């Protein structure tokens, strides 16, 4: 259960990476 | 809407929305397959249930050896 | 391995509870 | 390409919140003895 | 056997007796149906 | 519940059906009673010293 | 403890075979039936005052 | 103007009992399920399947009369009249429990018919089909208790027999063998049935005591008109009453009546699920933590341990008579009994 | 705003985001299968398929992989128990990684179809409105389905180009993956004939190709398009649900009763094999045959393989479990280590006595010994004061034949009774209770859990059928009846036909 | 309101009571006889008071076979002859 | 001018006819002696 | 070959079929005599 | 036609009921089902 | 009492996950108004 | 830990009661 917890948390981080890059608030120029 | 190479190839497969054979068309024939299928499922069921007993159909694990 | 079995619930709420707080604050922002 | 015209907003009112919480808490109270066993 | 005729004989007079009391008025209803 | 408090109990058809010789012919009532018996003999298993549970 | 009370009760009183418990079951089943009936009959005949995207 | 529409026409005419396309399934099957229960309770024994008398003809009364389940030996056989068990003989069929499957199957199909009837009438009259949806709650109970549960077991023998006391025996069976009262899916059923009955009484009594005075006389019934648009009791005075007695009250008449649908329908659905578990002997019979402690600690007693003693009493005392085909022989010395009793 | 119970209706007229939702669902299912096999491999012990088979360790997808011929691990072991193997890539480990890579590639495709929701393909070229031609779609898909079902049975199951499927003898002793030849005769409709499963997919595969072909070329009739709202994707969900619960009931039943596709070395035995004393009949046939052939009693029972005797024990009966007794069967009675031997009871007169076995219904059961004629001769009494049949009065003894205890007789009444207490469960095993801290209470098998879950879902889905079906036929009043419905349409005798306004008298 | 003849009018009518004062006792008598004659016992297989058990027998004649079941009960009956 | 024989007629007699008959049989049954 | 249960099967099959056709025969007949006016 | 007053039909019929039911209650004490 | 240890995480999640979902939807409802 | 859990859930219910009554959405006429 300890191995699982570590891999689960690492997997959520990588999923976060994907939305942080591709689903960011896009920057705009005013 | 976006056109894509693949979209264009599949196009005629989503081209006839709403087109119908008039009246009853093939309903009477579908009806035949439906009743045939029912009778076939009955057989299948009454074999499993052992109310239909047939020659050389031993409905037991012992039909594995 | 003979680990602390309250470690799972501790890790679990450590993640969930502050995580939940932030989602709540982000969504009610997007809807005004 | 246009924005999706099918998007809609969700609502949960306060009575539904209160009803929903009671359902879960009471469900938890009933199943909890079985989970501990 | 014979208990069957015994049992069934009341229901024939029951049906016979209704059929004759009600015949003339049933003849009307069927005519009306075109 | 209030009248069964004074022990005016449900219908009792235990052995109400017997044959020409007088054998008992059981019904569902008699099965019910076999289960009532198993409840009877086990409840409060240490509390009874005498053969009838009159209260 | 509730179930203990209702088990001992049946052993000592044959309450299922009592006509007043049978009227209780009828009262109680009947009540659930009529609740669902009335609820479904009123619900079935709400007058249209809303769109598909909102609660009736 | 084909024949199919000529028949559509005649089926759907407005008459004292509406017929419909659903009538074709509904009516034969409902009449036959009922004809068979009355046929069998008045005339037919359970001697050869159960060792029981079970008809008025035998000496039973309306409480003890039943159409009983087939012998365990029959297994899950459909027990058709023309089938390998009864071999066309009507008399033998009845003695084998043939009418049990007869009632149960025409029953099942009749319930379908009925529910299709609720769909059929609602479509014609132009109302939403919520009465039909509510009727799924009875259907689920019926199929789970009468069909699924014995199909999980050794045979039809262990389904409910159709009769008042026979059903009473079934309630006790589930207590002694399944400890069904301890099952949370039954408890949710109880809260829905009793909750429904509560809701039923309280909503009927509220309306009756928040009525407007629309007539002069003391019978308040006369003063309703079926066609009036105006509501006939005060939702405002009802809401204030219950807010102050009970703290919360309904404010929305649509939610109220939908909640009367929801509560009993859902509870029956939850109990159906539980009985499905019991098809398989998947009971909530024990709490393991309790058994470990009581095994090790003879001073440790709860109502949970007391109730299992009672369950143990029921099993050993009713089983030989209730399961005749098992030839259970329990000499006196082995029977569980408390002191003196 | 939408209510919570309706958020997913935004997809109704949005074919691409419907496809994106459907891809994501597919990603999570394949992901789950991947994850579940990984956890099974990390906890499976494959060192003893005789007394610690997969079905005792609460394995759930392992047996489904083995059913179609994945039998071994990159580690070198196989479930049949042979060592040294190399399964190539399509090992348990390899299947799990496929489904994980598949899940990842489905995720990405879903993002794509969600962002690029507005494809011209989805537009009706006449009106420019989104529209799906469901009848032609059914034809195309029904044709795909027929090809795969034909090819599954023609190649995989035959072993023409594939592994075949798990087959065993009738007593689940010699299973393996093997090619199967189709049974075209009437015995192929027998659920216990595996050749029938081959016939079925070949034959029904061609019927699907032909019907798919019919359904692509031929338009639905006008009467039927109108009756079933074939412009409404929700009629498909209604009928689709009904088909799925049909199928879920079927697979629950064949799991519980047993068929050629639910073999007892993958799923455990059935409750019926205990009801009918199926393994006990065979076990005894063998000993009588050793014995007419003149072997000693010790020899005749030592000849019984432990795998067979383990089947003849109620702790492997799936109908002995409980809804909240969690985990693997091993968590209950422990890990089976060794058959102890077949217990023979003799009274003091040297009659052979027979422990009445416990039926599946009974959590607890009394200890009653009987003779070949059925006559009670000993028991363990509850009330001691008036007892006549006690082991002490009747001088019962136990002798063991075969197994770990072969050739040993016990006479002291407390030992004798203790084995009498186990005999009611059938054959008597030694278990390892410490390794998993076994609590001693019977759990059910994967046969138990799979049947339960699928029966419960099937019933729940019937309500889905009903709901979504109602919503198809009555969509025009979903939001409420017409406010200008006149009491003439609804009161009696107004219209000769109910609801048809053209029949006013 | 559906066009059939109202019930309250059918059972105050002379004609109705003239038919049914015959048909209702005929049915009551018919069913009586179904019992009093013994035919109901025979049609249905139901044991009479003297034929639940054989004289010195105290065994239920319980069906124990599926496909020999018919012949089983027939054998029990001849054990009463 | 009403009809005598309707669907309603049938429904009614479908139940009633065998009710009275059944009442006859059950009446007779009170006099059965063991 | 053609066993008794299979004879029974067809017996049930022909029986069932008669009942629906007789019933549907009856229902088509009435529907034509007794129509709605329109 | 509307001849027999309805109150008459209701009294008599009702008496018909009580009659048969009391027959079935009498039978619970006599003959089969009586425990005697 | 010797009780199932995952009982606690099971009960804690059984409550927290559905409860949090409802709160999220209530609060973004108030912010619309 | 079972006891703490049972009683924490019970206590959450009593608090919900408090807010359901005194902090209800207040019914407004017409
Ligand atoms: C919802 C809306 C409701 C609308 C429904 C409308 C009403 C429809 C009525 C349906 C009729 C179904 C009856 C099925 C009878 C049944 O099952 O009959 C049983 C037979 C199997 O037969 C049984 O088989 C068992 C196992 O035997 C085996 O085991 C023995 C010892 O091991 C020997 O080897 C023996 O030879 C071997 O056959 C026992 O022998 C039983 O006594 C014998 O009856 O199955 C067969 O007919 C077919 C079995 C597979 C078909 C799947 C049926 C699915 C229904 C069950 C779903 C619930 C699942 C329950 C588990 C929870
Ligand atoms: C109309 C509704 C209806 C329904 C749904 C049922 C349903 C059922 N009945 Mg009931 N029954 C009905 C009406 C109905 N009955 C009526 C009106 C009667 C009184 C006559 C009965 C009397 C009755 C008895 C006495 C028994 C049943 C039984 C049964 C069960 C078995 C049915 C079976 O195997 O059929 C199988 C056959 C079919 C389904 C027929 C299919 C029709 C095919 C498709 C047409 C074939 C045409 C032909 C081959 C072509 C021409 C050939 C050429 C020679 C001309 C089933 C639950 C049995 C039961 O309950 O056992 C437990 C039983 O014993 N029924
Ligand atoms: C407070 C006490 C209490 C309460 C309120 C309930 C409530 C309930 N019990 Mg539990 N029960 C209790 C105590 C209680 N129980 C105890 C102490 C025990 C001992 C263990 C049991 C044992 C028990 C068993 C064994 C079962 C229940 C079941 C049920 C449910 C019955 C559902 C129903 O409507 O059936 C009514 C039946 C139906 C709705 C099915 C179809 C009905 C059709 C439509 C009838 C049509 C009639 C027809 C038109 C003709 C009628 C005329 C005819 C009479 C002549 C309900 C949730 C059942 C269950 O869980 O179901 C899944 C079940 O099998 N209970
Ligand atoms: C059909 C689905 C299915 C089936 C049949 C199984 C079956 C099995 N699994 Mg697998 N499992 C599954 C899905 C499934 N699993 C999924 C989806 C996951 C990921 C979550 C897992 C994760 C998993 C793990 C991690 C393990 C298993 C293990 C096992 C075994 C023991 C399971 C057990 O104790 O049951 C316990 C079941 C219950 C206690 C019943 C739960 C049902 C709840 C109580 C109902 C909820 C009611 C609801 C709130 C009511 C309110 C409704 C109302 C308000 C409207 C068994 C072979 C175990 C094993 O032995 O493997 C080695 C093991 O350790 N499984
Ligand atoms: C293929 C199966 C399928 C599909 C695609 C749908 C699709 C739909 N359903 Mg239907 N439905 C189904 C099965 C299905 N249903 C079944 C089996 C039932 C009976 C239980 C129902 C009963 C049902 C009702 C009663 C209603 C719908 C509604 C809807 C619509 C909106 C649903 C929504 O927004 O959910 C929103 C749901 C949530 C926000 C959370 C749900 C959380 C649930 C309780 C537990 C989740 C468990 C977990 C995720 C694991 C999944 C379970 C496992 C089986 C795989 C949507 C078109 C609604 C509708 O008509 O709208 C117009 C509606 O009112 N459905
Ligand atoms: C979203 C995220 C939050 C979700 C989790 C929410 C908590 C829900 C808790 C529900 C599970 C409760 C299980 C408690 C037992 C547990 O903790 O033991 C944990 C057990 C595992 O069992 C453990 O196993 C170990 C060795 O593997 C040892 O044996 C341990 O002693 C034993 O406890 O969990 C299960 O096995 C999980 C899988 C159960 C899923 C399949 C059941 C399907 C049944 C059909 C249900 C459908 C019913 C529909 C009705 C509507
Ligand atoms: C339009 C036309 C209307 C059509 C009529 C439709 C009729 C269908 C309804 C059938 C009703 C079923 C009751 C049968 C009772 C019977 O005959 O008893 C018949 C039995 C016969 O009595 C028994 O006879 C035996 C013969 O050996 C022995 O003598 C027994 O001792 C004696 O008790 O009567 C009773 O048991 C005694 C009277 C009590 C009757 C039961 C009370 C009624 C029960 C409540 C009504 C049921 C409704 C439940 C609603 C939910
Ligand atoms: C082994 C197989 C056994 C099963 C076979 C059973 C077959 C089932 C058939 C059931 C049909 C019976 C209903 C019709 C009876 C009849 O007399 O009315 C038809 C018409 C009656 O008269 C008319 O009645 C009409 C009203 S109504 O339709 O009856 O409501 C009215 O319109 C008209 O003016 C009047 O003359
Ligand atoms: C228990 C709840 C009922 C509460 C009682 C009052 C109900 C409310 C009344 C409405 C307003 C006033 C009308 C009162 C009028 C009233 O309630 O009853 C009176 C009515 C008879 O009325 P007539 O047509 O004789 O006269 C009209 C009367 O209203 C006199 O004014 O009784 C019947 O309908 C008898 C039919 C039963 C015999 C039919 C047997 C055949 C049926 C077969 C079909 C089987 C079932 C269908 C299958 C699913
Ligand atoms: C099964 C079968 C069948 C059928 C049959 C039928 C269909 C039947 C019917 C029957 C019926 C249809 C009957 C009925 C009867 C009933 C009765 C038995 C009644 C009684 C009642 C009473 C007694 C009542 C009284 C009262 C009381 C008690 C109180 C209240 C009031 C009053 C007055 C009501 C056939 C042929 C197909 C074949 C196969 C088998
Ligand atoms: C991205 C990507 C990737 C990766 C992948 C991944 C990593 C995956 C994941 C996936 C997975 C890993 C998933 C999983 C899933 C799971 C799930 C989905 C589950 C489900 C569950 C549930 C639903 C349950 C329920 C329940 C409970 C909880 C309790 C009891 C009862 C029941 C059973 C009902 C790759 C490299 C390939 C490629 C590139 C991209
Ligand atoms: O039912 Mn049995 O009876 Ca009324 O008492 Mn005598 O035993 Mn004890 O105390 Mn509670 O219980
Ligand atoms: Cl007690
Ligand atoms: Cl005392
Ligand atoms: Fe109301």
């Amino acid at each position: 259960m300890e191995t699982i917890t570590y891999v689960f948390i690492f997997a959520c981080i990588i999923a976060l990476f994907f939305f942080a890059i591709f689903f960011r608030e896009p920057p705009r120029i005013t | 809407a976006r056109r894509t190479w693949l979209g264009d190839i599949l196009r005629p497969l989503n081209s006839e929305y709403g087109k119908v054979a008039p009246g009853w068309g093939t309903t009477p024939l579908m009806a035949v397959f439906m009743g045939l299928f029912l009778v076939f499922l009955l057989i299948i069921l009454e074999i499993y249930n052992s109310t239909l007993i047939l020659d050389g159909v031993n409905v037991s694990w012992k039909a594995l050896g | 391995m003979e680990v602390n079995q309250l470690g799972l619930i501790a890790t679990a709420l450590f993640v969930l509870v502050p995580s939940v707080f932030l989602i709540i604050l982000y969504v009610q922002t997007e809807s005004q | 390409m246009e924005p999706n015209p099918n998007r809609q907003p969700v609502e949960l009112n306060r009575t539904s919140l209160y009803l929903g919480l009671l359902l879960i808490l009471v469900l938890a109270l009933l199943f909890s003895s079985y989970f501990f066993n | 056997d014979w208990r069957v005729l015994v049992v069934l004989l009341p229901v024939l007079l029951a049906a016979g007796w209704a059929v004759r009391n009600i015949l003339p008025y049933a003849v009307k209803q069927v005519q009306k149906l075109l | 519940i209030s009248t069964m408090a004074f022990n005016l109990n449900g219908f009792n058809f235990n052995h109400s059906v017997i044959d020409a010789k007088g054998n008992v012919i059981n019904t569902w009532a008699d099965i019910i009673n076999r289960a009532n018996l198993g409840m009877e003999v086990m409840h409060e298993r240490n509390a009874h010293n005498f053969p009838l549970d009159l209260a | 403890g509730t179930f203990n009370f209702m088990i001992v009760f049946q052993a000592e009183h044959n309450i299922l075979m009592h006509p007043f418990h049978q009227l209780g079951v009828a009262g109680v089943f009947g009540g659930a039936l009529f609740c669902a009936m009335h609820g479904s009959l009123v619900t079935s005949s709400l007058i249209r005052e809303t769109t598909e995207t909102e609660s009736a | 103007r084909g024949w199919f529409d000529i028949l559509d026409d005649w089926l759907k005419r407005d008459r004292f009992v509406f017929v419909g396309w659903s009538g074709i399934l509904l009516f034969p099957c409902a009449y036959l399920a009922l004809g068979g229960w009355l046929t069998g309770t008045t005339f037919v024994t359970s001697w050869y399947t159960h060792g029981l008398a079970s008809s008025y003809l035998e000496g039973c009364n309306f409480l003890t009369v039943a159409v009983s389940t087939p012998a365990n030996s029959m297994g899950h056989s459909l027990l058709l009249l023309w089938g390998p068990e009864a071999q066309g003989d009507f008399t033998r069929w009845c003695q084998l429990g043939g009418l049990w499957t007869f009632i149960a199957l025409h029953g099942a199909f009749g319930l379908i018919g009925f529910m299709l009837r609720q769909f059929e009438i609602a479509r014609l009259v132009g109302v939403r089909p919520y009465n039909a949806i509510a009727f799924s709650a009875p259907i689920a109970v019926f199929v789970s208790v009468f069909l699924i549960y014995p199909l999980g077991q050794s045979s039809w023998f262990f389904a409910p027999s159709f009769g008042v006391a026979a059903i009473f025996r079934f309630l006790l069976f589930f207590q002694g063998f399944h400890n069904w009262t301890l099952n949370p899916f039954h408890m949710m059923g109880v809260a829905g049935v009793l909750g429904g009955a509560l809701l039923c009484a309280i909503h009927g009594a509220t309306v009756e005591n928040t009525l407007f005075q629309d007539g002069e006389g003391a019978s308040t019934f006369r003063a309703f008109n079926p066609t009036q648009a105006e509501e006939t009791y005060s939702m405002v005075t009802a809401n204030r009453f219950w807010s102050q007695i009970f703290g919360i009250a309904f404010s929305n008449k649509r939610w109220l009546h939908f909640f009367m649908l929801f509560v009993p329908v859902t509870g029956l659905w939850m109990s159906a699920i539980g009985v499905v578990g019991l098809a398989l002997n998947l009971r909530s019979y024990d709490f393991i933590s309790q058994e470990i402690r009581a095994a090790e600690d003879p001073e440790f007693e709860t109502f949970y341990t007391k109730n299992l003693l009672l369950n143990e009493g029921i099993r050993a005392w009713m089983a030989p008579q209730d399961q005749p085909h098992e030839n259970f022989v329990f000499p006196e010395e082995v029977l569980p009994r408390g002191n003196a009793l | 705003g939408l209510p919570w119970y309706r958020v997913h209706t935004v997809l109704i007229n949005d074919p691409g985001r419907l496809i994106a939702a459907h891809l994501m669902h597919t990603a999570l299912v394949a992901g789950w299968a991947g994850s579940m096999a990984l956890y099974e491999l990390a906890t499976f012990d494959p060192s003893d398929p005789v007394l610690n088979p997969m079905w005792r360790q609460g394995m759930f997808v392992l047996p489904f992989m083995a059913r179609l011929g994945v039998t071994g691990s990159w580690s070198g072991w196989s479930i049949t128990g042979e060592t040294g193997i190399d399964p190539g890539f399509w090992s348990f480990e390899g299947v799990a990684l496929a489904h994980i890579v598949l899940s990842g590639l489905l995720f990405l495709a879903a993002c794509w179809h969600w962002v690029y929701w507005d494809l011209e393909l989805f537009r009706d070229p006449r009106t420019g409105e989104p529209a799906l031609d469901l009848p032609k779609m059914f034809g195309i898909h029904l044709f795909l389905a027929g090809l795969l079902c034909f090819g599954f049975g023609a190649f995989h199951l035959t072993g023409l180009f594939g592994p075949g499927m798990w087959v065993s003898d009738p007593y689940g002793l010699t299973g393996s993956v093997q090619p199967v030849a189709p049974e075209w005769g009437p015995d192929g409709f027998n659920p216990y004939n595996p050749g029938g499963v081959v016939a079925h997919h070949i034959a029904a595969g061609i019927v699907g190709i032909i019907a798919g072909l019919f359904h692509i070329l031929v338009r639905p009739p006008q009467r039927l398009y109108k009756a079933l709202r074939m412009g409404n994707i929700e009629t498909v969900l209604s009928s689709s649900i009904a088909a799925v619960f049909f199928a879920a009931f079927v697979v629950a039943g064949t799991m519980w009763y047993g068929s050629a596709t639910t073999p007892i070395e993958l799923f455990g035995p059935t409750r019926y094999q205990w009801d009918s004393s199926y393994f006990q009949q065979e076990i005894n046939r063998r000993v009588q045959a050793s014995l007419a052939s003149g072997a000693t009693l010790e020899e005749a029972w030592s000849a019984i393989p432990e795998k067979l005797a383990f089947y003849d024990y109620i702790g492997n009966n799936p109908a002995k479990g409980g809804l909240f007794r969690t985990g693997p069967m091993n968590k209950g009675d422990g890990i089976a280590q060794a058959w102890k031997g077949h217990a023979v009871f003799r009274n003091k007169e040297g009659e052979e006595l027979f422990v009445r076995r416990m039926p599946a219904f009974f959590e607890s059961f009394p200890v009653i010994l009987t003779d070949k004629n059925g006559v009670v001769k000993a028991d363990i009494p509850f009330r001691r004061a008036e007892s006549k049949y006690s082991f002490e009065q009747q001088g019962v003894t136990v002798s063991f034949y075969g197994g770990e205890l072969n050739g040993q007789t016990f006479t002291d009444p407390p030992t004798v009774k203790s084995y009498a207490r186990k005999a009611i469960f059938g054959e008597i095993f030694e278990f390892d209770t410490e390794t998993l801290n076994s609590d001693g209470i019977f759990r059910t098998s994967p046969r138990g859990w799979f049947t339960f879950a699928h029966a419960v879902f099937a019933l729940l889905f019937f309500f889905g059928h009903i709901w979504h079906g109602a919503r198809t036929l009555f969509r025009d009043v979903f939001s409420g009846i017409d406010p200008e419905l006149s009491p003439e349409q609804v009161e009696w005798g107004f219209y000769q036909k109910v609801g048809d306004v053209t029949t006013r008298r | 309101t559906t066009g059939e003849r109202p019930f309250s009018d059918i059972i105050t009518s002379v004609r109705y009571w003239v038919i049914h004062s015959i048909t209702i006792p005929a049915l009551f008598i018919a069913g009586w006889l179904f019992v009093s004659t013994g035919l109901a016992y025979d049609v249905f297989g139901t044991p009479r008071p003297d034929s639940y058990y054989a004289q010195e027998q105290r065994s239920i004649p319980l069906v124990t076979d599926r496909f020999e079941a018919k012949q089983q009960v027939e054998t029990f009956l001849e054990q009463l002859k | 001018s009403y009809p005598i024989f309707t669907v309603r007629w049938v429904a009614v007699h479908t139940l009633a006819v065998p009710t009275i008959f059944f009442l006859g049989a059950i009446a007779a049954m009170q006099f059965i002696q063991r | 070959t053609i066993t008794p249960s299979l004879k029974g099967f067809f017996i049930g099959l022909l029986s069932g079929a008669v009942v629906l056709g007789l019933t549907f025969a009856v229902l088509i007949a009435i529907s034509q005599i007794d129509k709605v006016q329109r | 036609g509307g001849r027999i007053p309805l109150w008459i039909v209701a009294t008599v019929a009702g008496m018909g009921v009580i009659v048969i039911v009391g027959l079935f209650f009498y039978g619970a004490y006599a003959g089969l089902g009586s425990s005697l």
